[PDB]
């Protein structure tokens, strides 16, 4: 199972999930998570295999960029922004938990609009939709 | 039950350019701990000709390649550089210059600048992302 | 339920499908009418919201299709046609009603070759194939 | 049972050009509810210089963007614009802008001409579509 | 079910599987071995249904390539050769049989390092998942 | 039971172009049964003026496309064509030719060149296979 450390979470120390959610990453490309995690294990990558780097490596980054993340889904959250609706700003991610036995969710990002995170009861309907994927994954 | 994270950016401090707002007239742009572009609105004129050399640049052979990719590709999507230093100018087209710098951030004003500065601490409450530039790129 | 009204169907008035049928429309991307789907609503939203178009946004659709649509699709369908294959014309659609229940399919284009729509005895065996997908959901 | 649907592309008359032909040698390419541009073949020619400006036609500033952008990214993938009208001739580099034409549409001819017209129910048999322009941007 | 001439295979004859196995070349993207399908299918349609060339076609398969291949996958192999990771020639494939039956598996490529194939003890957890994965699909 | 297979991709040697590589300093690209381009790592240089003639090469029309589109995707990703014949090449821009090589075939040399040869069963132990020209396209 992916963990994430305190070196990359804000307030947070140990914070990580289970394989089988993150097993979702690599089946569904509607999701604005797993190019955060793309990114994360090439910088990890990078910085362990290839030593002493002479002033960044510009190319390298410049050539992954095509092969990691989603341009398509950069330009949607970017056109959703500068036509005025509820858009994503890739720092804030939110989940279910599941506090009684421990299995969780792949995050989905924050709806942000109008420079303020627009609160849960303005998305609240997503949440009850999938609260009803685990109840799906009861079974 | 709900909860929330969020990321922290600067443990991609190498290996991917950084970027955050500090005012509506400011934009700065971080490669490493220690060089990094100043983007700001202005209405003061500093260099006067009005002939922009990139390609001498390049032949010159005495930069720094990682600092001018990046001003490199936001030409693509005057100048004066004599000493070595980099310094770009765009007067005010605006359609386009302006976008491009919103684009970054993700009038009644003359100038914008591109320059070199040290890191400081600059920006005050939006935390650094290289979501700008992936999508610049 | 996604439901299409009268202003851009021919011929018919009201014409529309269950929400379960049209959320394949962000899983599978080998479908040749959730295009559409995607065009109707970027109008719907760019005439509701950006108001007084001063001679039309032609970098706002410009930038839209590289969001929005799936240009291998098109250029698979155009060398389709260079090479003389039946293809598709982004205008006729086929798909199943089962008129005791109500429950239907996503439409599937029409195949259109030498300027003629080939009928239904030339790819009855993509009927029997979606009749046997609906079979199987049935459980 | 089997049923089938026919789309009407003009609830996109706005926010999206429409494209439908006429004959073999006519194409129409429509923005807005007004004006549009032909795409015709034919045996004539209307000018005789060989020069075409495109950087002076945008410098201008007294046009209609709308207009010449369709043939400004038809030119990337001679010409005459005195008085602010529109024309563009391709003289017969014949396969390029025969295979554009028929992309735009989805022998024996001279010319090929751009030209601006107002909208008119042109169009026979075949019902508009944007899937050209998507195609050929 | 698609079958595999003697003219496409190297020290074989006759080798091909079940058409369900081949249903997976449509639905899931990350798959290194349906882009040499898709090229082999589209070069029998070209020699077929296209006669005499005159000097080979450029434009055609420059065309092509965008609308059948994975960009994205092929950086993605460049990428990890350049930075020392096994990665794939596109030239050898492994799968499983399970000769007591019949019903077979989509080849994943193998992974070239060093120019050497590695062998079956280094990436043998591929292996055991995905003999896992035809257990589960027994059911 | 564990099984592997072996691809043949000398059954595309139409409608696609084939690659293989014999020794660290040559290759070879294949277009048909009967011509290719020698992809060659020398210290001899072979010409001396300092033009490469290439719009004239395309409007001479008494050339083979399929053979220069691929030198023409190589330089878009000095010359001399004078007789028809095809002889490209470049001096040591070091790190660029050497990635686009090195892109094929998937230091102290002095020249890279490009030229026209006749098919020979070349290439002694890499099988061809079309996977280069993919992605370099
Ligand atoms: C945002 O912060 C910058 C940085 O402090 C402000 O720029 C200063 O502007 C004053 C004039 O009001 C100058 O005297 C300072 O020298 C500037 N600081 C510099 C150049 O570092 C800016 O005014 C602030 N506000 C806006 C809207 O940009
Ligand atoms: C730089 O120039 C712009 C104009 O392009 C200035 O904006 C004007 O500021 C004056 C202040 O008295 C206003 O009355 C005008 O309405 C503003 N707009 C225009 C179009 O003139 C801007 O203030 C200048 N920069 C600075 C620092 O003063
Ligand atoms: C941005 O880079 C340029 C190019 O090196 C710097 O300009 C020179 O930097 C050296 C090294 O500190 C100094 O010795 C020179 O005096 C600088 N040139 C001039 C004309 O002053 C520039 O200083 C850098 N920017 C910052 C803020 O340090
Ligand atoms: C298709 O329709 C056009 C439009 O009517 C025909 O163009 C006409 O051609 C005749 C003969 O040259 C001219 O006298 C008319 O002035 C043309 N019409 C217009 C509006 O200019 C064309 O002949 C028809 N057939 C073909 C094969 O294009
Ligand atoms: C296409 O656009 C051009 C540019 O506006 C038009 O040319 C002028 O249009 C105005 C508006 O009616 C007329 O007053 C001018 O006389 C036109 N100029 C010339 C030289 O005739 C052109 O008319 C438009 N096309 C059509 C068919 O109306
Ligand atoms: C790899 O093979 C090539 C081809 O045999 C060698 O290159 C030269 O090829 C010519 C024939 O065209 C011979 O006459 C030369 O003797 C070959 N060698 C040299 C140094 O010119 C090449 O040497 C071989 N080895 C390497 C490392 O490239
Ligand atoms: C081609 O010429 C270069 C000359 O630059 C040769 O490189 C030299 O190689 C020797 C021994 O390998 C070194 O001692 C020199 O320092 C090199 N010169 C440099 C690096 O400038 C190269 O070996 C020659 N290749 C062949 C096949 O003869
Ligand atoms: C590569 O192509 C060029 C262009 O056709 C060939 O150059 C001429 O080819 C013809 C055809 O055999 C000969 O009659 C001429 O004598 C060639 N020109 C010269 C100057 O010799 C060239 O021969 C081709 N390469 C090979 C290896 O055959
Ligand atoms: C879920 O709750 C448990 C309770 O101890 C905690 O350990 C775990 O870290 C939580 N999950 C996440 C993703 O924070
Ligand atoms: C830039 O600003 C204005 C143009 O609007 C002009 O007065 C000034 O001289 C220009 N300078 C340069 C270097 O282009
Ligand atoms: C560099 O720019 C200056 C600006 O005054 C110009 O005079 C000079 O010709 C330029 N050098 C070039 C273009 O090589
Ligand atoms: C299927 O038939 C029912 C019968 O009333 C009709 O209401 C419905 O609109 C039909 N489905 C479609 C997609 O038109
Ligand atoms: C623009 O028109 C002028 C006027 O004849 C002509 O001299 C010039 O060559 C034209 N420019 C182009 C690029 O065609
Ligand atoms: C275009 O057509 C022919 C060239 O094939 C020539 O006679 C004619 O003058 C050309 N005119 C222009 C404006 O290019
Ligand atoms: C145009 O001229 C050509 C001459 O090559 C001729 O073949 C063709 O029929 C002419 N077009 C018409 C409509 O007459
Ligand atoms: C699996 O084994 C059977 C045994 O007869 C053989 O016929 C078949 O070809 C094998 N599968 C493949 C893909 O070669
Ligand atoms: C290429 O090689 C060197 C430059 O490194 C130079 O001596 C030679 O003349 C150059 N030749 C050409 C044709 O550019
Ligand atoms: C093309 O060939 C001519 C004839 O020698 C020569 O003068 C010119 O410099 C060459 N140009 C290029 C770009 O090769």
């Amino acid at each position: 199972g992916y963990c994430l450390t305190r070196w990359m979470l804000i307030e947070a120390e140990l914070k990580c999930f289970g394989n089988t959610a993150v097993a979702k990453c690599n089946e569904k490309h509607d999701e604005e998570f797993c190019d955060m995690l793309r990114l994360f294990d090439f910088n990890k990558q990078a910085i362990r295999r290839l030593k002493a780097p002479a002033q960044m490596s510009i190319q390298l980054i410049n050539k992954a960029v095509n092969a990691l993340i989603n341009d398509q889904l950069i330009m949607k959250n970017h056109l959703r922004d500068i036509m005025c609706i509820p858009y994503c700003n890739y720092s804030k991610y939110w989940y279910l938990n599941h506090t009684s036995s421990g299995r969780t969710s792949l995050p989905k990002c924050w709806l942000i609009s109008n420079g303020s995170y627009l609160n849960e009861t303005q998305f609240s309907d997503d949440i009850e939709q999938q609260a009803d994927n685990m109840i799906t994954e009861m079974l | 039950e709900l909860q929330t994270l969020e990321l922290n950016m600067e443990t991609l401090n190498m290996t991917m350019p950084l970027s955050c707002t500090k005012n509506s007239s400011h934009h700065y742009i971080r490669v490493g701990n220690e060089t990094g572009l100043e983007l700001t609105l202005t209405n003061t004129s500093i260099i006067n000709h009005k002939f922009c050399n990139l390609s001498d640049a390049h032949k010159k052979n005495l930069y720094d390649h990682a600092l001018m990719s990046i001003i490199s590709t936001f030409h693509l999507s005057s100048c004066d550089f004599n000493g070595g230093k980099i310094s770009v100018q765009y007067n005010l087209v605006a359609n386009g210059v302006l976008q491009t710098f919103m684009r970054m951030a993700w009038t009644s004003y003359q100038y914008l600048i591109i320059q070199n500065t040290t890191w400081e601490d600059h920006c005050q409450f939006s935390r650094p992302s290289p979501i700008g530039y992936l999508g610049l790129l």
